[PDB]
RNA sequence: ACCACGAUCAAAAGGGACAAGCAUCAAGCACGCAGCAAUGCAGCUCAAAACGCUUAGCCUAGCCACACCCCCACGGGAAACAGCAGU
């Protein structure tokens, strides 16, 4: 990209870093439904 | 309005002793008998006198400007008849837009000399759209 | 001011003589009557046999509608379309309410005694 | 201390001349990309009292800012008309001139 | 054909104007236990009473009409002293207007 | 000098000159043609360039 | 004392300037009439054959 | 100073500058000018991002905003630790 595209465009734009299961935190708290096994 | 018909052709006009001559030559040297490009070319030396302060100079921006408008009254005359033309459409539409930066450049660098064209030819001269 | 410029937008978004002709026409679109009134007026024509079609309109806000059982004898044995209006005013409450909706219009048209012919039906 | 307005002395083209006495004019500033560390062309619209009604779209002109502004966006009036459009008369020697040609030779005088 | 029964047969021009919604309704979400009331405007109310557990109770109605909750026992004299007014915006005219 | 406003014009006349417009509306005219850049330099700094001594005592 | 300086510069600049614009002016003129002579024979020609 | 000349400090007001995402937010809809006024002109912003939605205290010797809620607090809801300790 030249000069000029990049001066229109921007700095790059890094997208939000996706949440994971515990929804950013480090541990969570829960209630146990229903304990099973999988394969 | 075009030149009449016995007026004579641009290269037989300041030839010496064309007045002492018959009449039958003077029609053969006329244009009545001859093709369409000779009278646009008298319309061309006759716009140049009138417009331009150099008539003999053809390089000028000016003299550019009178060229292309007989050449597009020419394309218009021959539109009004071939109503179906699209190449001479194309070429008609095409000088205008170069007739039209013409004008742009001369208003931009000699502004007496633009007003005098846009009298002499009957050109109104419009700012292009924002969008 | 601030409602007159919200209206302009929902407009936005749908997209001598003539004065007094002009007042005529509101005075005459915002007629009403009551219903035993439109029973013995308004039914007379309405109940001449021929070609016809009526849009009947319910406000979807405003339902059960109490004028749905009494339209075989207000407008007759024909062609009937009902129009649920003021549909952008609902809520979105889940996806696919308006299906429900239309379901909900066509048992309340069955509870009535209505005959459901929806799409072609025969010769 | 002589006015309240932030712009003392700019210098721009006009590009608007549909107001009574006022032209719009175009003022063009050099800023410098922060990352790319070049200099680009920022453009700001100002309104100039045009008292004379003198000028003509595409002119460069020089504006002065107002004791105090006459108007919501009026805050400069127009010192003088720098380069008429077309119209260009050469500051070095004096002599009218038609884009970089002299219309008349600086040795005709 | 005009409806009998109606709450826009007995309000005027400015309270039907106010009471109509002109814009998409917004709903508005309560929780209600046991001994609790609730006033859209001053026309309609809801008490709720012996009731085994909390409830929910969500409102779909004109976004400018004001819902108040309070207790049973504060819901008259409330219902009294802001009847009309701007608490309970609708009908509008004071007492004057409550007397009819 | 981030607060001058500095502006271009291409073509526009025969020759290339600077021009200083000053806070009390005095005009600066320097012609540059025939000159080099570094000239150009120095002549705007010797005429309306703080000296040295200014920027030592600032 | 900067601006008469600076007067006197644009002067002297300006001398130069006539200087250099005389020399072009007569190597104008001899070229103009190089020019013109050869125009003269093209229209002497052409001329003389129209008639 | 205390008599103010005026310095320091700093409101209101005028000019300028001043976060991020989304154009699947592209038009905004009176946003301008001139005149002592009467009134006249039809103008103003915008793909160099207007208008709109969402997110976030900020540029930290510190600064901005808030002080239960109704932006505000005559009035009303209603009875207040986002002062310290504490629950
Ligand atoms: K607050
Ligand atoms: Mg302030
Ligand atoms: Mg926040
Ligand atoms: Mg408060
Ligand atoms: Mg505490
Ligand atoms: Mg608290």
């Amino acid at each position: 990209a030249t000069l000029n595209q990049m001066h229109r465009l921007g700095p790059p734009k890094r997208p939000p870093r996706k949440l994971g299961p515990t929804e950013g935190r480090p541990q969570l708290k829960g209630v146990v439904l229903c304990t099973f096994t999988r394969k | 309005d075009d030149p009449p018909p016995s007026t004579l052709l641009k290269d037989y006009q300041n030839v010496p002793g064309i007045e002492k001559v018959d009449d039958v030559v003077k029609r053969l040297l006329s244009l009545e008998m001859a093709n369409k490009k000779e009278m646009l070319k008298i319309k061309q030396e006759q716009f140049m006198k009138k417009i331009v302060a150099n008539p003999e100079d053809t390089r000028s921006l000016e003299a550019r400007i009178i060229a292309l408008s007989v050449k597009i009254r020419s394309y218009e005359e021959h539109l009004e008849k071939h109503r179906k033309d699209k190449a001479h459409k194309r070429y008609l539409l095409m000088s205008i837009d170069q007739r039209k930066k013409m004008l742009k450049n001369l208003r931009n660098t000699n502004y007496d000399v633009f007003e005098k064209i846009c009298w002499g030819l009957g050109i109104e001269y419009t700012f292009p759209p924002l969008y | 001011e601030e409602r007159q410029r919200q209206q302009r937008r929902e407009e936005r978004r749908q997209q001598c003589q003539r004065c007094w002709l002009l007042s005529h026409h509101r005075r005459a679109l915002r007629l009403q009557v009551s219903r035993e009134q439109y029973l013995e007026l308004v039914s007379a024509a309405l109940r001449r046999p021929g070609p016809s079609l009526v849009l009947y309109m319910v406000d979807l806000l405003d339902l059960p509608d109490a004028l749905l059982p009494d339209l075989p004898a207000l407008v007759g044995p024909k062609q009937l379309i009902v129009l649920g209006n003021k549909v952008d005013l609902l809520p979105q409450d889940a996806p696919g309410y308006r299906q429900r909706l239309r379901e909900r219009l066509w048992e309340d048209c069955a509870r009535a005694g209505l005959l459901l012919a929806p799409g072609h039906q025969g010769p | 201390v002589r006015s309240s307005v932030h712009a003392r002395w700019i210098v721009g083209k006009v590009i608007g001349t549909k107001m009574q006495k006022t032209a719009k004019v175009r003022v063009t500033r050099l800023v410098l990309d922060p990352y790319l560390l070049k200099y680009f062309n920022k453009r700001k619209t100002y309104f100039a009292h045009d008292a004379l009604q003198q000028c003509t779209v595409g002119d460069i002109v020089l504006l002065r800012a107002l004791p105090v502004p006459r108007a919501k966006h009026v805050k400069h009036e127009l010192a003088e008309i720098v380069f008429k459009v077309g119209k260009v008369i050469d500051p070095v020697t004096g002599k009218p001139c038609a884009g970089t040609t002299y219309l008349e030779s600086p040795l005709s005088s | 054909i005009t409806k009998e029964n109606c709450i826009l047969n007995l309000l005027t021009e400015k309270e039907v104007n106010i009471v109509l919604p002109t814009q998409s309704i917004v709903p508005r979400t309560f929780v209600l236990k046991p001994g609790m009331v609730l006033f859209l405007g001053a026309i309609g109310r809801i008490d709720f009473l012996q009731g085994n557990q909390s409830a929910w109770f969500t409102v779909v109605a004109s976004n400018i009409l004001p819902v108040h909750i309070t207790s049973l026992d504060r819901a008259d004299a409330l219902y009294q002293k802001h009847a009309g007014h701007t608490l309970l915006q609708i009908p509008m005219g004071g007492k004057e207007r409550m007397a009819g | 000098n981030p607060w001058v406003q500095i502006m271009m014009f291409k073509n526009m006349t025969p020759s290339p000159f600077l021009r200083f417009y000053l806070d009390s509306g005095e005009q600066v005219l320097v012609d540059v043609e025939t000159k080099s850049n570094k000239e150009i330099m120095e002549h705007i700094r010797k005429i309306l360039g703080k000296n040295e001594e200014t920027l030592r005592e600032e | 004392e900067l601006m008469a300086w600076n007067q006197a510069e644009n002067r002297r600049l300006h001398e130069l300037r006539i200087a250099r614009l005389r020399q072009e002016e007569r190597e104008q003129e001899q070229r103009q009439a190089l020019e013109q002579a050869r125009k003269a024979e093209e229209v002497q020609a052409w001329a003389q054959r129209k008639e």
